[PDB]
DNA sequence: TATAATGGGAGCTGTCACGGATGCAGG
DNA sequence: CCTGCATCCGTGAATCGAG
């Protein structure tokens, strides 16, 4: 390159390609949803929370103010589909939707480096 | 080394390359005639000059050493046949 | 009565180094304490794959 | 976690005697060294045995082995017939047996009590090859024997005796076990005589000395050529595995190869040449080859005189003799014509 | 074989990021 | 008394050359 300022090579896409491989849970992780559901939600200015209620339970997502949103409110999603932006954990995927979304993840994900 | 007339360093990544190319007998040829293997190599340096074909390779002294090195950390390390039957690679010199 | 078993994800460090072929595990990584739970349970190498053969 | 440390905690714990203590305890000892000597005139039995007996039930059960000096084997039901046989004396008689009791618990507290010095004295030999516990170990081996071998009756402080035998100990210690090729104890004073006399004259001269000025120095029968191969003795071994580089990629040993096992060439050399002197005594007859092979050792692999092979062949001597000088003079003239075996000369 | 002597001595400090075991306070 | 989080120690960290 030169020393040129570009786009991010080889060196930003490794880690992420590691990342992968070895299984690990990402620093910034994205929180998914164990069961399906639909979006209630909840905003204060100090405190942000993300309801995900279905016909038979509910499970609360308490997240940080500042964290991006996936999913439009009131909609009707998947057990394990990412609601915030960022990498999925591979085993939360794994313990939802089971293996073959996991490997299907695995693959496209390091295929994307 | 050039210095030392040594040979070149076949490597394990260099064993990786014969290995995703399958050829096995190249590979045995690195593992035992070309290098670690004795009585192999005697015999093959023998064939060649005489003509004939090279022998069958034998089991590498490498091993052997790591063998005797694993028996000084008082680790038995047995080779076997299908039988579970106890294969003497020394050839009756380290047993009594 | 049948196993219930679950799906395990491993990254490739642990699960290279969780084969059974000692060999193999043993030449990778962390070659203590490979060898050491090797050598309590007894193991055996059946040679399956290619390393322990190439150490062979 | 640091042993050193340790040892001298379990030092600490062991208070440092009195005048009048120190006394009392090698009064005991050297009372009950008396005491075992006159068991022994009563018993009839080995003052070794005694000793070692009365030895084992001060220190109780926790110890019990076989001493190489004793004939017998030293086990807990031999120290239970002998103890129970010593038991089975009068009062004036078993007296002595408490008397050697007391004195090997007596010597158990001397020697416990004057580990500090020991410490004190080989903290000063550090560095000559041996480790620091090493040394204080060696010279608990000499604080042992100058418990053993000392007298109270010459008024002298134990500490005083002590210090020789620990000092001798722990030189004799330092003289055999740091060479890697051990050298005796006298060769070694003649060496280290060799390091202080060329460091003498280094210091005088200003620079390094030659082999002939310290043969001077050194006094009569030394000449340069006993002082260059003094120090060709005195030369330690080297490790192989030392650094050749900055990295951690190379050893030293790499670089050096192995003498002994035969190279290919070596071994298809040898057969060769086999294979062509059976070539060669093949144009012979089978006897007057097999008086050959008997003679020089091919076959068998050893060589007969001629009256072995004439036992053999069933002739005299000198007609085997005789065959042989045939035998050689025909391979001579096949030698002379086909010029075959000339490359393995040599 | 004998004045008396009695608890050591030098540390290496500018990698890092992982898995797994230990231990802690907190519900 | 048992879960969870902070924290400790031990383990890795490309290849071939020469040196
Ligand atoms: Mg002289
Ligand atoms: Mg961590």
């Amino acid at each position: 390159t030169g020393g040129v300022a570009g786009a991010a090579d080889i060196t930003q896409g490794l880690p992420r390609v590691i990342e992968l491989f070895e299984a690990r849970r990402p620093k910034a992780k994205a929180v998914i949803s164990e069961i399906d559901g639909v979006v209630r939600i909840e905003e204060t200015e100090e405190k942000l929370s993300v309801f995900v209620e279905s016909e038979g339970f509910s499970k609360e997502y308490k997240l940080p103010k500042e964290a991006r949103l996936l999913v439009k409110d009131g909609d009707y999603v998947e057990a394990g589909q990412p609601l915030t932006r960022g990498a999925i954990d591979p085993h939360q995927l794994l313990e939802a939707k089971g293996p073959e979304a996991v490997e299907r993840y695995l693959v496209e994900e390091i295929q994307k480096v | 080394g050039k210095a030392q007339f040594g040979g070149q360093r076949f490597g394990e990544m260099e064993v990786w390359a014969l290995e995703a190319y399958g050829a096995a007998h190249t590979l045995q040829e690195m593992l035992t005639l070309k290098s670690d293997d004795i009585e192999g190599r005697n015999a093959a340096y023998e064939a060649i000059i005489k003509g004939e074909d090279v022998p069958e390779p034998s089991v590498p002294e490498s091993f052997r050493v790591l063998v005797k090195e694993l028996q000084a950390l008082a680790l038995d390390v047995q080779t076997l046949d299908e039988k579970d039957n106890p294969v003497d690679i020394f050839e009756g010199l380290a047993s009594k | 009565t049948p196993v219930a078993w679950k799906p395990l994800l491993m990254g490739v460090t642990k699960s290279a180094l969780s084969t059974k072929s000692w060999l193999s595990a043993a030449s990778f990584q962390n070659t203590t304490h490979v060898l050491t739970e090797a050598a309590i349970a007894g193991k055996k190498d059946e040679l399956i794959g290619l390393k322990e053969n190439v150490i062979l | 976690s640091d042993p050193v440390r340790q040892y001298l905690h379990e030092i600490g714990q062991v208070p440092l005697l009195t005048l009048e203590e120190e006394v009392e305890l090698a009064r005991k000892v050297e009372e009950g060294m008396e005491a075992i000597k006159k068991l022994s005139e009563i018993t009839g039995l080995d003052p070794d045995l005694i000793r070692e007996v009365v030895r084992a039930k001060i220190l109780g059960s926790a110890r019990v082995r076989h001493i190489p000096g004793l004939k017998e084997t030293l086990d807990p039901k031999t120290v239970e017939e002998i103890d129970q046989k010593l038991k089975s004396l009068p009062k004036e008689h078993k007296r002595y047996l408490h008397i050697a009791r007391e004195g090997e618990a007596a010597r158990q507290h001397l020697i416990e009590a004057n580990l500090r010095l020991v410490v004190s004295i080989a903290k000063k030999y550090t560095g000559r090859g041996l480790s620091f516990l090493d040394l204080i170990q060696e010279g608990n081996q000499g604080l042992i024997r100058a418990v053993e071998k000392f007298e109270y009756k010459r008024r002298f402080k134990f500490s005083t005796y002590a210090t020789w035998w620990i000092r001798q100990a722990i030189n004799r210690a330092i003289a055999d076990q740091a060479r890697t090729i051990r050298i005796p104890v006298h060769m070694v004073e003649t060496i280290n005589k060799l390091s202080r006399t060329a460091r003498q004259l280094q210091q005088e001269l200003g620079r390094e000395p030659t082999y002939e000025e310290i043969a001077e120095a050194m006094g009569p029968g030394w000449d340069a050529k006993r002082v260059e191969e003094t120090l060709k003795i005195a030369q330690e071994p080297v490790s192989l595995e030392t650094p050749i580089g900055d990295e951690k990629d190379s050893f030293y040993g790499d670089f050096i190869p192995d003498e002994h096992l035969p190279s290919p060439v070596d071994a298809a050399t040898q057969s060769l040449l086999s294979e062509e002197l059976e070539k060669a005594l093949s144009k012979l007859s089978e006897r007057e080859a097999m008086v050959l092979k008997l003679r020089k050792g091919l076959i068998d692999g050893r060589e007969h005189t001629l009256e072995e092979v004439g036992a053999f062949f069933g002739v005299t001597r000198e007609r085997i003799r005789q065959i042989e000088n045939k035998a050689l003079r025909k391979l001579k003239y096949h030698e002379s014509r086909t010029r075959k075996l000339r490359d393995f000369l040599d």
